[PDB]
């Protein structure tokens, strides 16, 4: 599964 | 600490150079030094911290999976005995990965989380805490597997509670948190239905709020939404 | 040495695991430990040694080029002053790269080359010696640039002399040596005509010997020949 | 320019 990119808002 | 003599601003500058050079171990060391100056991090600096350690642990996780697969094949019926080396080397990589996770968790506990009052900082850090416990859970097998899983769950849950109260449903931090907690449910906690439900509700509530966003914010949010969609496609 | 307590065969086994896991720093440490056992290396083991260190220095060279480019832009007219950090960090990466090159050169000098009597081992090691001096030359700027260049040239030349006497013109070691010495001429020694002449003669003499080869050997040789062709296309 | 692969004869 895909998880979030590190850089985020 | 080896970075104790370097200015905070110089550490941040060099972390950005290290990123450009794809020198993520250096990047992580610079950002650890910056955190250890004791001041809070800005949004950009939090992103740098996360990029650095996510790339370091990412290489370790990928290596660990390769080695674990070889080890499991060596333990099948008919596999020739090759000695302790596969286990030893998997253990070496595992111990280094656990060390990186413990380092990140240590920075979060001393003292990033306790100083983080705004939702955008506090949710980001609590999500990171869940993430690095999740990476520990991926390799855990002994008497502390259950406690590592519950530590990940607890950090994600506190982050979720804040994000739902304080951020719009399109906020990329809220989205990335929900995405990662859903991965936790599916891959760690043996809760695929919870994973699917969370991904779907998160996607749908974000869809309904896109109309409020600028073009650039719409792009940021839809990027994470697509990851939720990709997971739902894999899982259903 | 940290690998002094590990069996030679275990170091080789773990180097192969590290390769599969893309853990090239580990791979290089294992192979250094194997070399330091004091026995000669087999063909496969020489290839492992080279793969490991080529990948380590490859990442350093790529990072160095990124940082050197940023540094050169910072020194153009109109560029805002940003302090010593770009130079410092380029120097850090440069020093680590030089350390890796010195480590490889040290293994070759103590005592791989002096024990290597067959053409396939001796040419391989002398080519490596030229290569790692070439990598040192890529970053050299001071009073020792000329001596580093001449050390690379000398090692390549000894390797060339042996390879022309003892190996067929399609031998992949001979081909890879000629390819690399031609790159040396073009990129290090300011001798593009020599580079082009060497690449062309090497290609043509190999072409004429392909008829003697099995299908598998033909594939091995033509792969390197295509690199000579690619360079000739870039340079002409 | 292209240089040799590490693994070679
Ligand atoms: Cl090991
Ligand atoms: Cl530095
Ligand atoms: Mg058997
Ligand atoms: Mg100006
Ligand atoms: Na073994
Ligand atoms: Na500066």
């Amino acid at each position: 599964a895909h998880s979030s990119p590190a850089s985020x808002q | 600490g080896a970075m104790g003599s370097m200015e905070r601003a110089s550490l941040i500058q060099k972390a950005k150079l290290a990123e450009q050079a794809e020198r993520y171990e250096d990047m992580a060391a610079f950002m650890k030094g910056a955190v250890e100056k004791g001041e809070e991090l800005s949004c950009e600096e939090r992103n740098l911290l996360s990029v650095a350690y996510k790339n370091v642990v990412g290489g370790q996780r990928a290596a660990w999976r390769v080695l674990s697969s070889i080890e499991q094949k060596s333990n099948e019926e008919g596999s020739e005995e090759k000695g302790p080396e596969v286990r030893e080397y998997r253990e070496k990589v595992e111990t280094e990965l656990q060390g990186v996770c413990d380092t990140v968790l240590g920075l979060l506990d001393s003292h990033l989380i306790k100083e983080a009052g705004d939702a955008e900082s506090r949710v980001f850090y609590l999500k990171m805490k869940g993430d690095y416990y999740r990476y520990l859970a991926e390799v855990a097998t002994g008497d502390d597997k259950k406690r590592i899983i519950d530590s990940a769950r607890s950090a994600y849950q506190e982050a979720m509670d804040i994000s739902k109260k304080e951020m719009p449903p399109t906020n990329p931090i809220r989205l990335g948190l929900a995405l990662n907690f859903s991965v936790f449910h599916y891959e760690i906690a043996n809760s695929p239905e919870e994973a699917i439900s969370l991904a779907k509700t998160t996607f749908d509530e974000a869809m309904a709020d896109l109309h409020t966003l600028s073009e650039d914010s719409y792009k940021d949010s839809t990027l994470i939404m697509q990851l939720l969609r990709d997971n739902l496609t894999l899982w259903t």
